[PDB]
């Protein structure tokens, strides 16, 4: 049912990457690098009724 | 493209999927064969490992035991 | 026969392991019967107030209440000073301190030094 | 072994129940009541905002020194300077190991 | 929490408790989101020989 | 600066000449026109501050500070008027006049030009604060609150005082400028050291340290929320500030009296970032949070460095908003559970959506997720604290990962999981709350495109 | 690798059962590592943060 | 799409198709009200293999304490509706 | 849409693995009544496949004809 | 590998060392030997920007082959002869580095032997 | 799940379950259907070997030795079915079930939407409301003085009644709510 | 290694999606001819991963065999890289063998 959202997510996460790949000074590759942990996080738990996505 | 359970029976076949399987492992196996026949080099090696023990004392310059 | 299993406090027994179940007496048999009563009275107390139509809000949980007062409010009247006590205390609240303190000192003094001396490759260390 | 019945009673009558329940979760033909351009994707999505990127690199990024910095292009021998026209040298007469 | 039956009709089916029953005092270390001590097909201080 | 004080004054009688029915409105039409106002500090010089009188001067540090307190007079006046619904007119207008005061006592106590009036503003900040917690606060634990409120401060700045009249004793003057432009060397003696003790341990306490911080739990949990936030958001950087106003005398006495409070900033830190992981109140697991913060700030304002400095300002900016907003969380689920407990109410997120991305977005931040200028600040500490020595990266470091954890425990135990049966109270979100959410939340990353706003003199 | 593997899964389709070797249970448990480094510093970790820390 | 919506007539067929090929059922004496134990004559190891098989077939897996109750094949039609809300 | 399922008496063990089993458990004496229920894997268009060389090899006989045909042709293009 | 196993287990003593090699003279025993050249002058491989580690002995095929590269763009199978010749003086030098290899083995060898016979001599 | 579960287990559901765990971690270990069959032959023979024992003591211990057997033996890792308490989609739709009293807080344009389905549901709550009492005193009189000893709970017997505390258990959201 | 990466958890996808979300291969039987497209990528993409000579995994795997043989490195690190580009088959090898080759095992209700 929310499938749009998983799309978006998909989306941001390369948007990320992108600005991991990209940089050129520490601060933007440490904020691509957090921003893909992030999307990783949650992403992993998209069934977040489940305990072992949260875990 | 609709296809119904079978239920203990094997599942209906439509010859696009066929066909498709079949002409992508033809063409692996043709490009294999290709650059096989093509660059060989790559995988038997190019030019020939010399054996150190066939090479004499005049070229390597080793005083005969004796200065 | 087989290899044992010995269990530990981060892996415990498997209940169809455990010797204490094998061997049953009447009283055992009673005081499982008194716990499932217990737990079947419980179950129906919170049943009438789950199910109740005219029933708007939250169902107070003495059980939760009784768990954060015993964990937050109770704690400092039933303290006595023991020498268990003050020893963990004494130990987890000044060790660390005076740990990380000497650390430090040692670190610090020997950049000092060899500050002084000058020889520490400062160059292009512009911000601090 | 089995159920009792009264149990086999009760799950009858729930069953019965939620079945009637699921029945009435179906929806009618009108529940839904409602109150009350072939490639314009490649002129608003990729046009635009390349016209935008170049005109804010041209005129915008470049006034500024040392903003964009690109390498030196590689020079071999044999090659022509644009600007100058000075010629690059030969290669030091090859031995030849044919 | 992760020890406790999966089958039984639990109040709280996600935290496995009832209403009423007395609550553990470490129940938030034991949430089964978290540290969990169900027993493993090897025994441990064996399973801590073969990694050490 | 009269142009901010005088409208506050105004307000006084003007909530206390309204109707019945229209405090509210007017109080934060009112309140949000004087913050307007007071953006205009913000536009401040690279040499010297702005001395506008004898009495009142503007500096790069205390500006953002004027411009937070009066953004959030709006926001206390919106979280207030749920809550305070039952409550007749005078003590509606009793409860409105205390946060003007408490207001105008901080814009005051910020700007001041003399160590002594600082001092005035910054002991009178107490009166409102304590009336507030011990008259509209919720359970029979105010009252302790109170007296831990009070005392605990009064111990620390006492003493204080007794210094401060004796530096005018010695120097002939407490001016701020005077006292920068005529510093001397502090010589190494008991006395000096004692005077260094008496200057130092009343915004200590206030920040708190660790080890003082014993009132803070009991203060923010048992005041109503207006409370809350002004507690965490503002009376908190009372102490920084006023530290940081205050080392101009004490070197080079602090290269070494800073020791003892170093340790034990670093030492509480990981310590509360610990107990923040195993909390079963909502509200102790924020104020343990900005205990930990208040240290790391600690430690950048003790170690003296240009970095640690601007680091220090941009954290203490972004710790007030973003506890604010965690506060205003929390208490939107209280008023609809009317409990406390933080395993009580479970999944929200399939309830109330919108309210978990504000959540979200208000755990993010708090983690310090990039580039938000809550890590602009930790960061910056951190490579001052690894200049000032190479191991604190070990100590920083773990607290770096422990925040994370409870962080998203937090979230994770609130707004995911399912939802608890029982409780079926649990209405749409108001408009007026999500406008809370949102008038914290925007102004983060609006600071965030801007740094150079909240980064302090130093800059 | 091919062979070995090839001849391993072939004899599955004999008639035998054994109980398996401390081998095959290394290395079907991950080398034991989540069963002992997912159990043992958690839990002392929030053990310490609640009883000292805490209390 | 996904599976098609499962119908109570669909699991008694189902249900009787996988106890017809038994060995130690008769198919014609079998009936969807046969009880295992009186009419049947098995024991409780014969019920248990054919609630595994009921398992194997439908691919989800029936709890004990349900399972033991289960004694006839409108029983198992009954509580598979039931697990998998199937109304019709 | 509309199927019904196919009979139960075509399901036999006969000529099956599961024919083998039931001749080593009549040789200890005991029977294994679930084997028309496990026939049907073994009954259809499940009743032969391939090996793993056989997999490997999957369409090795059409790219070896093109590959044949195509150096044919490259040898005897060189002659222009 | 044999040189692995002959240095691990045999006699190390007159095993190379390939960090400490070589340890005799280049002109021991050689009378006269000729000066390595280079074809590819600093300014020309500045120039062409290769690598720090592709400015060996054999630079210049890797100019000739760069050059036909970028001069043959689209067509990215036409750079074979100069890729074959790069290719080849590599593996010449591959094949002097071995011949230094085996000149350092058999001097050690050589010497170490010839000075215990000269011992043993004049111990007797 | 459904079932209320009684005070202890009795000798022979223990050896019924146990029997069951040793057939599932057999079919995990023999993965080929045939050789599973043979093998589960072969233990179905284990267990019916000792069917006929009269003392309980030794059958008892036989329980305790085929457990110890059965947890030295077991796979590490067995089948596990994709819904069940250790499956890849265990609780995996728990996220879009909503309870159905959120329906009582929908705006009233979304209720304009939809006019029937909120008539039945105003039928049901009416049906629930007039029913209530009647479960109340029906419960009342069934239970023990003592309280009830078992979760079991009766059903209707009356003319028009309904099983008492039937709400929750009948408007459950759905297996595939969204 | 994205690619083949990439399209063996696709291929791994199709096949979970095609049986009810199972992911057990002791449960998925002969499906090199119930599946002949997804059979056919995943073979390839196995023999990919396999350093299989001019595939796309030969060009990149083939070469860093070859450069760490040449190395003065580590001679464990060697022996354990080895031990690893063995292994690679062999799982590849299980993959194949559970999910493609044999009889169903996959419940009826095809
Ligand atoms: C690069 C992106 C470019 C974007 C261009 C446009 C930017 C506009 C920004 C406006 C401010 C953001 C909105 C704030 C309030 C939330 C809005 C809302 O209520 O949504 C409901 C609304 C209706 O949805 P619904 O159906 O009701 O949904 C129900 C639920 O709420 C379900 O809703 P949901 O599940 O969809 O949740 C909403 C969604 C999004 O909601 C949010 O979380 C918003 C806040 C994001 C996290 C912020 C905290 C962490 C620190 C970030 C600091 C960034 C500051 C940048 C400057 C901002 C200045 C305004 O949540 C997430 O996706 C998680 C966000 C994780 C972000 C990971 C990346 C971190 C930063 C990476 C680097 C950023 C700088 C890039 C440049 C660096 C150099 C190249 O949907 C939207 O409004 C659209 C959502 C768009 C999501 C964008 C998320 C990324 C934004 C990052 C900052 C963008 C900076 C822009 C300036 C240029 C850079
Ligand atoms: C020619 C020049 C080159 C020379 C190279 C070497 C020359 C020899 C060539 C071949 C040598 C190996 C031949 C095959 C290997 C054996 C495979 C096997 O499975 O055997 C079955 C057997 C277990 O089978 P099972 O449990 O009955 O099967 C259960 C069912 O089948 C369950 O069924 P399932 O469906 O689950 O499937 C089970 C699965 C896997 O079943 C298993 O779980 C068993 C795992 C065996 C695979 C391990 C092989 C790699 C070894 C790496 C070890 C690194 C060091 C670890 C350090 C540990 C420190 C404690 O089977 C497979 O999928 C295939 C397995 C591997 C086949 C492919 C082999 C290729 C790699 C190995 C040969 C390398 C060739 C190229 C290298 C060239 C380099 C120059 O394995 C063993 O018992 C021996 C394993 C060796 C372990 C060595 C560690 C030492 C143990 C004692 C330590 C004593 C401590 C003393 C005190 C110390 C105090 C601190
Ligand atoms: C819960 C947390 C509360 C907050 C804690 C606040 C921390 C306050 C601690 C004060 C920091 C240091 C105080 C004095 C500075 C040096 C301390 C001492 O260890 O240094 C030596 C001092 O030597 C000995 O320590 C003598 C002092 C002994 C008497 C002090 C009492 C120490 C016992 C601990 C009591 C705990 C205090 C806090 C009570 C709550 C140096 O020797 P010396 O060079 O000669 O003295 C330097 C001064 N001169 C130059 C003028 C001569
Ligand atoms: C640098 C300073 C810090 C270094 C790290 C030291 C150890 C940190 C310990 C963290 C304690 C945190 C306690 C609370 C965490 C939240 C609770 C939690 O995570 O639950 C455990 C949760 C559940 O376990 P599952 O296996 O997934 O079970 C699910 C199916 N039932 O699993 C976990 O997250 C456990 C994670 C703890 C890992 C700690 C051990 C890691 C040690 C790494 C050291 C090696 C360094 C590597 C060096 C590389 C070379 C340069
Ligand atoms: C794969 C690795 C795991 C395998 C290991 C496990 C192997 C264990 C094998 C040995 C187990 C046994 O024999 S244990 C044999 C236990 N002996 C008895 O129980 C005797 C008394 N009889 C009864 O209790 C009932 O008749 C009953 C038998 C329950 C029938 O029940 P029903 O007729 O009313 O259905």
């Amino acid at each position: 049912p929310f499938i749009n959202r998983f799309f978006k997510y998909l989306l941001l996460f390369l948007i990320t990457m992108m600005i991991l790949v990209t940089a050129n000074n520490l601060f933007q590759l440490f904020i691509g690098w957090e921003g893909v942990g992030i999307m990783s996080f949650l992403l992993i738990g998209w069934w977040h009724g489940r305990t072992d996505a949260n875990t | 493209v609709h296809i119904e359970p079978r239920y203990r029976q094997f599942p209906q076949l439509t010859r696009s999927q066929l066909i498709q399987a079949e002409f992508f492992s033809a063409t692996m196996w043709f490009w294999i064969l290709w650059r096989f026949w093509h660059d060989s080099d790559a995988v038997l090696g190019h030019f020939p490992y010399p054996d150190p023990s066939q090479w004499t004392d005049e070229e390597l310059g080793i005083l005969p035991d004796d200065e | 026969s087989f290899p044992k299993y010995k269990p530990s406090r981060l892996a415990t027994l498997p209940a169809t392991l455990d010797p204490a179940e094998y061997d049953i007496s009447p009283e055992t048999r009673k005081a499982q019967a008194e716990r499932l009563a217990i737990r079947s009275r419980l179950k129906r107390e919170y049943l009438l107030q789950y199910n109740d139509p005219n029933r708007l809000g939250v169902i107070e949980d003495p059980a939760l209440i009784r768990w954060t007062y015993a964990r937050s409010a109770n704690i400092y009247p039933n303290f006595r000073p023991t020498p268990k006590t003050s020893l963990l205390g004494a130990l987890f609240g000044i060790g660390p301190l005076f740990f990380w303190y000497y650390v430090f000192k040692t670190d610090r003094d020997k950049k000092e030094k060899l500050i002084q001396e000058g020889k520490l490759d400062q160059t292009f260390n512009i911000s601090y | 072994s089995g159920y009792t019945p009264d149990e086999k009673l009760r799950l009858q009558q729930l069953r019965e129940l939620r079945r009637r329940w699921l029945k009435d979760q179906e929806l009618s033909p009108r529940e839904p009541v409602l109150p009350p351009r072939h490639s314009i994707f490649a002129v608003t999505h990729v046009l635009i905002p390349v016209w935008i990127i170049h005109y804010y690199l041209k005129y915008h990024v470049t006034a500024k020194p040392y903003t964009v910095v690109e390498r030196k292009p590689r020079i071999f021998p044999g090659d022509t300077i644009l600007e100058t026209g000075e010629v690059i040298p030969l290669m030091k007469e090859f031995p030849d190991q044919h | 929490q992760q020890e406790r039956d999966p089958w039984y009709d639990w109040d709280h089916p996600d935290l496995r408790l009832n209403w009423g029953e007395p609550i553990h005092w470490d129940l938030d270390m034991y949430i089964r989101n978290r540290v969990d001590t169900s027993p493993t097909p090897v025994s441990w201080n064996t399973m801590c020989k073969h990694l050490f | 600066m009269l142009k901010i004080i005088i409208p506050t004054t105004m307000l006084l009688p003007m909530t206390w000449m309204s109707k019945h029915n229209m405090i509210w409105i007017n109080a934060t039409v009112h309140s949000l026109l004087i913050s307007l106002i007071s953006l205009s500090l913000l536009n401040q010089l690279g040499e010297n501050s702005l001395n506008f009188s004898l009495t009142f001067f503007s500096d790069s540090l205390s500006a953002p500070l004027l411009v937070l307190t009066t953004w959030l007079l709006p926001l206390m006046l919106m979280a207030s008027q749920s809550h305070l619904s039952k409550e007749t007119t005078t003590r509606k207008k009793l409860y409105i006049t205390m946060l003007i005061l408490l207001q105008l006592f901080l814009i005051m106590t910020f700007t001041a030009t003399e160590l002594i009036l600082f001092y005035i503003l910054f002991e009178a900040t107490l009166v409102p604060t304590l009336i507030i917690i011990t008259r509209w606060g919720n359970q029979t634990e105010r009252l302790n609150a109170g007296l831990y409120f009070l005392f605990y401060t009064l111990a620390g700045s006492l003493p204080l005082l007794v210094a401060l009249v004796y530096i005018q004793n010695t120097t002939g003057s407490l001016n701020f400028l005077i006292i920068h432009y005529w510093s001397h060397p502090l010589s190494n003696s008991w006395s000096n050291i004692f005077m260094w003790l008496a200057c130092i341990m009343a915004f200590m306490v206030k920040m708190p340290l660790y080890g003082l911080h014993l009132w803070l739990p009991k203060a923010h949990v048992e005041a109503p929320i207006a409370g809350s936030m002004v507690l965490a958001a503002v009376l908190l950087k009372l102490g920084g500030y006023g530290m940081m106003r205050i080392t101009t005398i004490l070197n080079p006495l602090t290269n070494y009296m800073a020791y003892p409070f170093l340790m034990l900033s670093m030492w509480g830190m990981i310590m509360t970032s610990s107990i923040c992981l195993r909390q079963t109140d909502l509200k102790s697991l924020i104020a343990y949070s900005s205990v930990s913060h208040m240290a790391l700030v600690i430690v950048a304002i003790m170690i003296q460095t240009p970095w640690s400095f601007m680091g220090a300002t941009a954290l203490m900016i972004a710790h007030g908003l973003t506890s604010s907003m965690l506060f205003c969380l929390a208490n939107t689920n209280y008023e609809r559970v009317h409990s406390r407990t933080m395993i009580l109410a479970r999944g929200l997120q399939t309830l109330l959506p919108l309210m978990a991305t504000w959540w979200l977005v208000a755990s993010l931040t708090n983690l310090a997720l990039p580039p938000s200028i809550n890590l602009i600040g930790e960061l910056f500490i951190i490579t001052a604290s690894f200049s000032w020595s190479n191991i604190t990266i070990i100590l920083m470091g773990m607290n770096m990962m422990i925040t994370a954890l409870y962080s998203l425990y937090m979230l994770i135990t609130t707004q995911r999981g399912k939802y608890t049966h029982h409780i079926n109270n649990i209405k749409p979100s108001f408009t007026r709350e999500n406008a809370l959410m949102a008038l914290h939340i925007l102004p983060l990353l609006l600071l965030t495109l801007n740094p150079k706003m909240i980064l302090g003199p130093l800059y | 690798g091919f062979m070995l593997a090839l001849e391993l899964n072939n004899t599955t389709y004999y008639l035998k059962f054994k109980y398996p070797s401390q081998t095959y249970k290394f290395s079907n448990m991950l080398g034991y590592y989540p069963s002992i480094m997912h159990r043992l510093p958690t839990y002392h970790n929030l053990s310490m943060s609640q009883k000292s820390a805490s209390s | 799409s996904d599976a098609p919506p499962l119908t109570l007539e669909a699991i008694k067929d189902r249900v009787l198709y996988v106890l017809k090929l038994y060995d130690k059922i008769d198919p014609e004496k079998l009936s969807v009200n046969s009880h295992f134990m009186k009419d049947l004559g098995l024991d409780s190891l014969d019920q248990v293999e054919i609630i595994m098989a009921m398992e194997d077939e439908f691919g989800f897996e029936i709890p004990d304490i349900d399972a033991e109750k289960l004694m006839c094949p409108q029983e198992i039609v009954d509580y598979i509706a039931d697990k998998k809300d199937v109304y019709e | 849409s509309k199927m019904e399922l196919p009979d139960y008496k075509q399901w036999k063990i006969e000529g099956t693995p599961l024919e083998t089993v039931q001749e080593k458990l009549a040789a200890r004496g005991l029977r294994d009544p679930w084997g028309r229920n496990e026939a049907w894997r073994y009954s259809g268009g499940f009743a032969n496949n391939v090996s793993f060389v056989g997999a490997l090899l999957k369409g090795f006989k059409w790219g070896f004809a093109a590959f044949v045909v195509a150096v044919g042709a490259e040898y005897y293009l060189e002659s222009q | 590998g044999a040189h692995l196993a002959r240095r691990y287990l045999g006699d190390a003593s007159k095993e190379p060392d390939p960090l400490r090699m070589p340890t005799f003279p280049p002109d021991y025993g050689f009378p006269e030997r000729k000066e390595r050249e280079m074809v590819a002058t600093q300014q020309e491989m500045n120039d062409a920007q290769l690598m720090l580690q592709q400015r060996d002995y054999c630079a210049h095929y890797l100019i000739q082959l760069l050059k036909c590269k970028r001069d043959s763009f689209p067509n990215f199978l036409a750079c074979k002869h100069e890729q074959h010749d790069w290719d080849y003086c590599e593996h010449l030098d591959y094949v002097k580095r071995m011949k230094e290899f085996e000149r350092e083995r058999r001097l050690l060898q050589r010497k170490k032997r010839r000075e215990q016979r000269e011992a043993e001599m004049a111990r007797g | 799940a459904f079932s209320a579960p009684a005070a202890y287990l009795t000798h022979q559901q223990k050896v019924l379950r146990l029997y069951k765990r040793a057939l599932r971690h057999l079919e995990s270990w023999c993965v080929h259907r045939d050789k599973y069959r043979y093998f589960a032959c072969l233990m179905r023979a284990r267990f019916d070997e000792h069917k006929n024992e009269k003392d309980m003591v030794k059958a008892t211990q036989l329980l305790r030795q085929a457990e110890e057997e059965f947890w030295y033996g077991q796979h590490p890792q067995p089948y596990i079915f994709p819904e069940s308490p250790g499956g890849t989609s265990y609780e995996r739709y728990e996220c879009y079930k909503v309870p159905e009293w959120c329906l009582d807080d929908w705006h009233p344009s979304e209720k304009a939407m939809y006019p029937d389905y909120f008539a039945k549901r105003e039928q049901w709550k009416r049906l629930r409301r007039e029913s209530w009492e009647r479960e109340v005193k029906q419960l009342q009189e069934e239970t023990p003085p003592g309280g009830p000893r078992t979760e079991a709970l009766p059903p209707a017997r009356k003319e028009g009644d309904l099983p008492p505390l039937w709400w929750h258990i009948v408007t459950r959201p759905r297996e595939r709510p969204m | 290694h994205a690619f083949f990466k990439a399209m063996l958890f696709m291929c791994s996808g199709s096949i979970i999606h095609s049986l009810n979300d199972e992911q057990d291969i002791r449960k998925m039987g002969g499906l090199y001819k119930a599946m002949p497209f997804t059979t056919t990528a995943l073979i390839i993409g196995s023999l990919a991963l396999t350093g299989m000579p001019y595939l796309t995994g030969f060009y990149s795997k083939d070469l860093i065999i070859e450069a760490v043989n040449m190395s003065y490195t580590n001679a464990w690190a060697l022996l354990m890289t080895l031990i690893a580009t063995s292994l690679t088959a062999a799982y590849s090898t299980r993959i194949i063998f559970f999910a493609f080759l044999g009889k169903p095992r996959f419940p009826p209700l095809v």
